[PDB]
């Protein structure tokens, strides 16, 4: 009986050999297949058509992470008093109160002593108040010397976390004064486009990222390089000499996707990071658009990143919650099924 | 006896799945067409 | 795409790699020391992912004279050594390249040295004596053809002596191959083996592969993987017998730990590190027979401090199907092969495989050595007069049979200047009964010090004045 | 068999989901660090690329510590974690009997698919202290020492605690074999289903446990759960839960399980590993604050259930490898106050021939007598106290002329005794035998016998009596005690044999 | 103003709450496991303040199944048991939450676990003697009123009947009520020992509190602070005194150097908490006599390595006032309670607190055991024909006398039928007087076994 | 490569060197000695082990 036993052991390890095996090789011309039937724009069409309509029919749902409750109530009393203040605010004086920030942001970064005086929690902030306005009223605006005020008298866990305050009302400042002209769409666009270009090439991106060197010298080369061009516009170009000019301890892509974040954030809407294999009909864009923000239910600004390995198909991620339509993670599911 | 019956399972095992592999050969092609064609949510003709 | 070095501590190298060019785990990067005294290619394996695009890397080379921010290359894989009928006949180190014939090789295929242990169901326990012709580990630690024998002891217990002993009575005549993983040993025995092995003419057959004490500890780590893909494209290609020797597989536990703490880790009990089963279980759960493919494996397992409590001897007991453990106190009685028969084990001693006669010798035997370790500290103190006249005649058995399981063996005749012996099992089990019985209590004990058979019993008796 | 890969992949499907996933932001020595999952329980089985598995230790804010299942090689920087919603459970049914699987249920001996019942999480509680009752049955293991001198009764725990090479893997591959008969029975309250769970065991040693089953028709009605030396840490650590959840489910089922755990000790270390690679606190011998937590919930699940919920019950045989024969270390020191009797096993015993060499002296059973047989009861009665008086005269063997009659009497039953215990490898006894056998000890038939043929006698005499006598062992089963009819025709069947019998020596043992 | 959980590692849970709401130092707050298979109320204690608005807690039950970020609720108060008579005759764990009958006694008072000892001057100067009225215990291991009792003994002792005999004798001698605190508590035990209970009808003289072993080690560490509140809710607001039971005082101890382990501490020596001895301290300190009404205390202690110089035995030995050895042998004998009369002692054992002549006689009693114990090796190798005859009158008398402490327990009734005994301290003291002095060397052994006093002597004497 | 173990109890009772025989040993042996110390000395150390 064990004899059979073990005859019937070799008989089956070889099934499984056999299994296995002819399991590789069908996966792998499967590949191929699929490769060769996706180079067409047709399939790649048609693939996104019906994974658009998989997620119409798909059922709604319900849903700054590293601040805490203290900071981040902080920040959002600083931005509701930024938005009645700075309201009525020329779109001149919004880009001079920007520059006053972006300028004190620098000095308590330099400064470790006077931010940490200036940020340690008080219940009275009356001597917080006497000191900014002390060293600050000589080389700022009424409208600074209220922000600035309003930041200091409000809470934060840190020191970092008031020169993020500071400088995330700087650049919401001048996310107002691009949406007074009207191009907030542009610098959407224009934020989006440099995030992707700086994660392509992240040699450039490493070497702004080094805040030991001075930042003027960065800024220049940002200028030179990358931020001066034609089809670049003045606001997106201001905000992200800003944004690299305070760069300490974090890298340039993602200070820029992080800029992009607020800048969508700042109408209230969700960036969903979509990837497909080729770009989509305006049509395809728009109903993209409608279905996924009847998931969400809030409005939806959908980024296009265009990737070939997807092999067509969509991967749209939101929020930390990812659907995953792609071809190529279809096949690899499919491979990894194999027994 | 079971060495024996072993070694002689083993010798026509290797010349079962020898002559396996030529019939499955020729077979795997529609295995792979018709998986790539249900992994794409419409048939594929080839 | 590639890396530079950030932090370099000792022998573990911390490695910034652009974002999406971070090496898999256990990859081989390259790296240049350029100091013209000690210029070289640092080999650095892939350790640990840091988060943020480091790795922190295990250099298999001394990183004296290397620089903060030297570019770093990935190979795309692990530690690969040569593979093939060729490597027999040639001395190679843990990285692969040919020590007597630098160069030789370099063309051959090429195996990564990780590797899975063979499937669960692909296993079958073996159950066949391997006779040496040594008297005590033929009657009380019978070793298995293809099973997993170590050699147990501390420090100068005769480790090396019985692994060159059991090479020449096994390898000797070995119709397979034979691979010599030498892991963390003397240089000096490295180049004795050689030179024994060359005159034996059994190089021919053997592949050395060598990783020496003073290697850094990625080496010492590395060397067994080494040795033990050797042995595997043997068993799985080649399809023939295979004998694995090893000495000292202790050391490859040592390098672990060595790093264990500059690579992050905190310690475990007795300062191991956490990781200490696990790694030993992947590495010698590859060292294993499989069903119809034959590897006969000996190790050499040293103990730390003669302490067999030691986590690492501890650990390794599970994975081993004969051992044969040294004792020291056996040692300092000039008792050699220095083997504690009390302590000592086999799988295959049991009277279904080894049969009635030979299970029931062995048996008597550890039973009278048993009562005599019982009975050594009355005799110490309150003199031997004081014993029952069955327990003196069990103390003159049993010191005759300590001095009878005691052997002239070949690899020794260099230290007592006297030719080995050996003795066939039979005669042995016969011998022993004899013993056991009271055959040739009216001969000195000194009579039964190193010697072989009956035959050398009779002769070394008559030497004394006696005679059976 | 490629219709066998094409019925797979006709089948294969794929639908998009709304799935919540991580990212690996660091990996080693087989734990990997994944940040987001905000919804992750604790002990949710995450499953990273390529198949690979990992269970949610460790939650911060910044990241979870996971620990891999296998494969940790495949694990890199960057690498999409998906959680699974679920925390970890195993498959349970009849079908995993005769299968031997991985701590996930898997089967691992090639033998193609297992049918599940259900599926059961590793982490369900155990039998809360009104869900259970006394327990009363006996678990027969069929080693004399331990079913007269340690008995053990079904929901018990009783440790096999030892040294390295003393037989305890010897003694519970016995037990295991001696359930042969109760399973040929067929009925459901006699039967006993066996779970044999391996951790840290090189393969060929699973192996050789598995065909000595196979030997003696054990596994048909048992199931192997291994996690070989080769797994990793989390197979190890989580071995004995899945064995425990098979068990669990035969056991709410009204059956009756055995389950056997070689050993706890491998397993601790595997969790201490895991702990410390996780950097929580090391204690002493730098275990994590919850190793005795580990074992002691383990060993909690086995049970005598009331007969509310079925009456099944689950016998725990954990066995623990003791260093230098010292029992207070730390893990045999948990183990040892966790369970309800110990069995200690020397390896100077061992040597002296005492095998099984089970140290009757400190090996306890708080049980007891209650899960023992009437007739064991009555036989095995005065053991205790001629053993110990035994012991207590080795000393004096010698000098016999100068003890009164009643200790040379003594000392020679005692020997008579000590040779009684013992057992051969792999022959477990049924109950009335060993009931007749401890009666030739203990009733005085053994002393007109020489010390070194009793074992003989006592097996031959056994082997006489089934063939012509069989009555007596039909009795002794059905009515579970020793009538006196039964006692005396036993007797007159002893005394005929010793007329029979011829010692080694060759002198007559009648009278 | 509820917290959120931020961190989770095995049973350390680390919280959040606002600024204003952190919850003082061993509060008890409560978490959901909504996982369907494990769902349950997750019962953390606030173990540290780690600043910036967490504090490290010590999880009650299995955190398996827990979420980062699910609501943590403070219930403004650490651990409360119920107290009141309701809690006799049921078992609850450590929690207070009743295991017999889910969802009894969530109405009645509930008293936190955490309590000081009695004030300085509330203690009483003068030890007292707990008079049982066993023989053996009076005699020669005189329990303190109030006092600390380490009890040792195998399996198969009568260890669980003695139990139940002082359960017996505190309720109805003194009126009083018993508390058992299984610390450690094995489940089987558990069960056994409550089946038992109500088998033998003393359940509804006991409140049960188990804390088992399959708990984390939090519940392990409170179990005996919960027992220890409800036997103080007794003795304090009902003035009655109070028997209270643990098993085993040991597991207490390796619960808390468990716990101290998980919270980061570094081990002291041996590997046990730093603060071994405060937290032995706090458990024991608060089983005293105050105010005319006490909490006796009979505690199992288990001994690592048989080492009396371990840290934990050592603590433990610090605050015991007596000890009751159960031997194996006394037992084999039939003599009940199988108390070992050398290897046990007490403190008070001394002429200051229980006088002259009880002191002469329990030293005689000792004396000749001891005595008879020296000859019973030669007893036993060459035969009481060696003996001197001075040597065979010593152990005539002291088999009598080994025997006279034997007695008939009141839990003792329901295997053997007939009705337990309650000899005063006097008379115990007056008959074991007369034994050694030789007044009963003529009557035979068997007269001796099980019986109360004198006069049961004379009745069971003249019945032979 | 092997050792000379030094005791002070075989120190103090004359043995100078205080070379503890049995424990002591040369891991090179004969090799390490011309032939005719190798002759009249070749069990001299187990010799004084026993
Ligand atoms: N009753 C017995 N009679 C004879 N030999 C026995 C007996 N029990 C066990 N042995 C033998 O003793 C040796 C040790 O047995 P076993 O491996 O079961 O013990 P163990 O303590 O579990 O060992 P290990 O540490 O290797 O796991 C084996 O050779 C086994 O055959
Ligand atoms: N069979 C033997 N006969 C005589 N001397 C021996 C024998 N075996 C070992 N020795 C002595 O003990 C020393 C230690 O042996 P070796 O095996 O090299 O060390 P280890 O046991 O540490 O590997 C040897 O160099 C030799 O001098
Ligand atoms: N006074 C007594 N009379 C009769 N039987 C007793 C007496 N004392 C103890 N016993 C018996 O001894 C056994 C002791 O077991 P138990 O009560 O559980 O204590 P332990 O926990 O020490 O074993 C009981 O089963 C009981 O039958
Ligand atoms: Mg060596
Ligand atoms: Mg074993």
């Amino acid at each position: 009986a064990q004899g059979a036993q073990q005859i019937q052991l070799m008989r089956q390890q070889l099934i499984r050999q056999l299994r296995t095996g002819l399991g590789a090789e069908a996966v792998n011309k499967a590949a191929e297949i699929v490769r060769a039937h996706v180079a067409d724009p047709q399939a790649q069409s048609a693939t996104v058509d019906r994974f658009l309509s998989e997620l119409e029919q798909m059922a709604p749902s319900s849903v700054t992470s590293r601040l805490r409750a203290a900071s981040r109530q902080s920040l959002a009393a600083l931005v509701e008093k930024f938005d009645s203040v700075a309201g009525g605010l020329d779109a001149d004086g919004l880009t001079n109160l920007a520059d006053e920030l972006a300028s004190v942001a620098k000095l308590l970064l330099s400064e470790t002593a006077l931010n940490k005086h200036l940020a340690e929690p008080t219940d009275d902030s009356a001597p917080k108040v006497r000191l900014l306005e002390r060293l600050l009223s000589d080389k700022v605006s009424a409208t600074t010397l209220d922000l600035l005020r309003t930041a200091v008298s409000n809470r934060w866990s840190t020191e970092s976390n008031l020169i993020d305050a500071v400088e995330h009302t700087a650049r919401l400042a001048l996310l107002k004064r691009a949406e007074i002209a009207g191009e907030v769409d542009e610098v959407e666009e224009q934020l989006f486009r440099f995030g992707r270009v700086l994660d392509a090439e992240p040699r450039l991106s490493a070497l702004l990222s080094d805040y030991t060197t001075p930042a003027e010298g960065r800024v220049a080369l940002l200028d030179k390089a990358l931020t001066g061009r034609p089809g670049v516009n003045q606001t997106a170009a201001a905000l992200l000499s800003q944004t690299v000019g305070l760069l300490r301890g974090e890298r340039a892509d993602e200070a820029v996707i992080d800029l992009a974040e607020l800048a969508v954030s700042r109408r209230g809407e969700v960036v969903a990071h979509v990837s497909a294999a080729a770009e989509l009909s305006d049509a395809q864009r728009t109903r993209l658009t409608e279905v996924l923000s009847r998931i969400y239910g809030r409005p939806v600004s959908v980024q296009l990143h265009v990737d070939p390995e997807l092999l067509g198909g969509l991967s749209i991620t939101v929020g930390d919650e990812v659907i995953d339509g792609s071809i190529a993670s279809r096949l690899a599911a499919a491979q990894t099924g194999l027994p | 006896e079971v060495a024996q019956t072993l070694t002689q399972a083993d010798q026509q095992l290797s010349a079962q799945g020898d002559q396996v592999r030529s019939g499955l050969e020729s077979s795997v092609d529609g295995l792979s067409a018709k998986l790539a064609s249900r992994i794409l949510g419409v048939d594929v003709n080839s | 795409t590639a890396g530079r070095v950030v932090r370099i501590t000792g022998p573990v190298v911390d490695v910034e790699f652009p974002r999406g060019s971070v090496p898999e785990l256990f990859n081989a990067l390259h790296a240049e020391i350029t100091f013209g005294a000690l210029a070289k290619t640092l080999t650095l394996e892939v350790a640990q992912h840091l988060g943020d695009s480091l790795v922190r890397c295990i250099s298999m080379q001394p990183t004296d004279g290397l620089v903060r921010g030297v570019e770093v290359t990935d190979t795309g894989a692990s530690i690969s050594v040569p593979v093939g009928d060729g490597v027999k006949g040639h001395v190679f180190n843990a990285l692969g390249d040919c020590l007597d014939d630098p160069g030789y090789g370099k063309d051959f295929e090429h195996w990564s040295i990780h590797r899975k242990p063979p499937a669960f169901s692909d296993l079958e326990p073996r159950t066949e004596m391997l006779e040496t012709g040594l008297k005590v580990v033929d009657l009380l630690t019978p070793y298995v053809r293809g099973g997993k024998i170590a050699l147990f002891g501390g420090a100068g217990v005769g480790k090396t002596v019985l692994i060159q002993e059991m090479i020449n009575r096994i390898a000797r005549n070995f119709g397979g191959t034979s691979v010599f993983a030498g892991v963390g040993e003397r240089t000096r025995e490295g180049n004795d083996l050689w030179v024994e092995l060359a005159d034996a003419n059994v190089l021919k057959d053997t592949a050395l592969v060598f990783g020496q004490m003073d290697e850094p500890p990625g080496t010492r780590m590395r060397v067994a993987l080494s040795a033990l893909t050797m042995a595997e494209f043997f068993r799985d290609e080649q399809g023939q017998d295979v004998l694995l020797f090893i000495d000292n597989i202790f050391r490859f536990t040592q390098a672990g730990s060595e790093v264990s703490t500059l690579l992050g880790r905190m310690p475990s009990a007795v300062g191991y590190q956490p990781t200490l089963a696990d790694e030993m279980g992947e590495l010698q759960e590859r060292i294993t027979s499989t069903r119809g493919r034959s590897i006969t494996s000996m190790q050499a397992v040293y103990v730390p401090a003669d302490d067999y409590t030691d986590p690492a001897p501890a650990t390794t007991f599970a994975h081993l199907d004969a051992t044969t453990e040294l004792s020291r106190a056996v040692f300092s009685k000039g008792i050699f092969p220095a083997v504690d028969p009390l302590a000592s084990s086999s799988t295959i001693l049991d009277p279904a495989i080894v049969g009635d006669e030979h299970y029931r010798v062995a048996q008597e035997v550890i039973r009278i050595l048993q009562r005599y370790k019982d009975l050594q500290d009355i005799i110490a103190i309150l003199g031997i007069d004081e014993l029952s006249e069955e327990d003196k005649q069990l103390v003159n058995r049993a010191r005759r049979i300590e001095r009878f399981l005691s052997q002239n063996m070949m690899a020794a005749e260099q230290f007592t200047g006297q030719p080995g012996s050996t003795v066939p099992l039979k005669e042995t089990i016969e011998a022993f009964d004899k013993l056991t019985k009271g055959e040739f209590d009216h001969l000195p004990e000194q009579a039964f010090f190193l010697i072989g058979g009956l035959d050398d019993l009779a002769k070394k008796a008559e030497s004394l004045g006696a005679k059976l | 068999i490629e219709g066998a890969i094409e019925d797979y992949v006709s089948s294969f499907s794929a639908d998009t989901e709304r799935e919540e996933i991580g990212t690996v932001i660091d990996a080693g020595d087989g734990i990997a660090h994944v940040e987001g999952l905000p919804s992750v329980m604790t002990q949710e089985l995450l499953e990273f690329p390529g198949g690979v598995l990992g269970v949610a230790l460790n939650l911060d804010e910044h990241s979870v510590g996971a620990v891999i299942l296998g494969e940790f090689e495949k694990i890199e920087e960057g690498q999409q974690v998906k959680r699974t919603g679920e925390v970890l459970s195993v498959p349970v049914g009849d079908a995993f009997l005769g299968r031997v699987v991985n701590p996930l249920g898997q089967p691992i001996d090639g033998q193609g698919d297992i049918a599940a019942e259900t599926r059961r999480a590793l982490e369900l509680q155990a039998p809360s202290v009104v869900q259970r009752q006394s327990v009363s049955e006996p678990l027969q293991t069929g080693i004399k020492a331990i079913d007269a001198m340690t008995p053990i009764g079904r929901g018990q725990r009783q440790l096999i605690i030892g040294d390295r090479k003393t037989g305890k893997t010897a003694v519970c591959v016995d037990t295991i074999l001696n359930q042969r008969e109760a399973w040929l029975t067929g009925d459901p309250k006699q039967q006993v289903r066996c779970v044999y769970v391996a951790i840290g065991q090189k393969g060929t040693t699973i192996a050789s446990v598995k065909r000595a089953l196979e030997e003696g028709g054990a596994m048909e009605y048992t199931t192997i759960v291994a996690a070989p030396a080769s797994d990793a840490a989390g197979f190890k650590w989580l071995a004995p839960y899945t064995g425990s959840a098979i068990g669990q489910h035969w056991m709410y089922n009204g059956k009756h399980v055995l389950i056997v755990f070689d050993d706890l000790s491998k397993q601790a270390d595997a969790y201490r590993a895991i702990s410390l690679l996780l950097r929580r606190p090391p204690g002493r011998e730098a275990f994590p604050g919850d190793v005795f937590y580990l074992h002691s919930r383990l060993l909690e699940r086995c049970a005598k259930l009331s007969d509310e919920l079925g009456g099944g019950s689950m016998t725990g045989l954990p066995i623990i490898e003791t260093k230098a024969n010292d029992i207070s270390a730390f893990i045999p020191t948990n183990v040892i106050s966790i369970t309800d009797g110990q069995c200690f096993l020397e390896s100077d015993l061992f040597n002296q021939g005492v095998r099984p060499a089970i140290n009757v002296g400190v090996s306890v059973s708080r049980v007891g007598g209650a899960a023992q047989i009437k007739a064991m009861k009555e036989v095995a009665g005065s053991l205790r106290l001629d053993l110990s008086q035994y012991r207590e005269l080795e000393a004096f063997a010698a000098f016999a002329s100068d003890l009164d009659a009643a200790s040379k009497a003594q000392l020679d039953r005692g020997a008579r005794l000590v040779e009684l215990l013992k057992q051969p490898q792999y022959s477990p006894l049924a109950v009335e035998e060993q009931v007749v056998a401890i009666f030739l000890g203990t009733q005085g038939h053994l002393d007109s016998v020489p010390v070194e043929d009793v074992q003989r006698f006592e097996s031959e005499l056994l082997e006489h009596v089934k063939a012509s006598h069989s009555d007596i062992f039909d009795g002794i089963r059905e009515t579970k005690k020793l009538s006196e009819e039964a006692e005396e025709k036993l007797v007159s069947v002893i005394n005929e044999f010793k007329k029979g019998f011829q010692a080694s020596d060759g002198s007559s043992v009648v009278v």
